[PDB]
């Protein structure tokens, strides 16, 4: 990564966790590392990152096209489509604050969404582009 | 001849459906049944963003015919207090069909 990705998923994890919808949907299953129990099954989980270096002569920015999955055990999977309804609108125009530089724009891209495991899960991937500033 | 020594609720979801084509799951219980749960070599798993801890469990129940509530059937799964049992099929061990073969996996997201 670039300096920013530290702080570009610590952004959109708090900015998740604060949307209202998502916290009656999901509850609090966000998150990265998943703790030890009995895995909820409604879950989404905010990894897997990658950097492009939009850069320049004067400084240095990035292209984060990082991924957001929802996850879900439902019979269907209209569960998991209402989820990240409440997840994609709470990124697109984003306005967040970052750490360490800035970010000028959080759009959305390619969303694949399909049965992951022994069709039994499934997963639905947001790929959000995060334009950033070092 | 099994020893079946421990309790398993066993679990049918109702299935309501939504809009979409799909249904939601709930868990209300059915009865509960006895029955010995038998180990195999247990390992993590890679899951989906997860590493899940999976254990074979071959469980045995007491048969029943095909029409009654006292058969497991694989969409359901059992629970001993807070730990999901699934099943993965039902295959009448005996010959002469007294006990069932359920198959369980109980993964803890460790």
């Amino acid at each position: 990564s670039y300096a920013v990705a530290g702080a570009l998923q610590a952004a959109v994890y708090q900015q998740l966790r604060a949307d209202a919808v998502l916290a009656a949907l999901v509850g609090t299953a966000v998150y990265d590392a998943v703790p030890p129990g009995p895995l909820a099954g409604t879950y989404v989980s905010l990894g897997p990152e990658d950097v492009a270096d939009a850069s320049d002569k004067t400084g240095a920015g990035a292209v984060h096209d990082f991924v957001i999955s929802v996850i879900t055990d439902a019979a269907g999977f209209a569960t998991a489509k209402a989820a990240a309804a409440a997840v994609s609108d709470a990124l697109v125009g984003a306005d967040l604050v970052l750490s360490r530089g800035r970010l000028v724009g959080l759009w959305f891209l390619r969303a694949k969404a399909r049965r992951v495991e022994k069709a039994d899960m499934r997963r639905i991937d947001l790929v959000f582009r995060a334009r950033v500033e070092g | 001849r099994p020893r079946l020594n421990r309790l398993l609720v066993l679990e049918e979801a109702v299935r309501v459906a939504d809009g979409a084509g799909g249904h939601r799951l709930d868990w209300q219980a059915k009865g509960e049944v006895w029955a010995e749960v038998t180990a195999g070599s247990g390992s993590e798993r890679a899951g989906e963003f997860v590493t899940l801890a999976s254990v074979p469990f071959t469980i045995v129940v007491r048969a029943a015919p095909v029409g009654a509530a006292r058969r497991p059937r694989p969409e359901q799964r059992f629970r001993e207090g807070a730990r999901i049992f699934r099943i993965l099929a039902v295959a009448e061990r005996d010959r002469e069909g007294h006990y069932l073969s359920c198959f369980a996996r109980e993964e803890v997201v460790a």
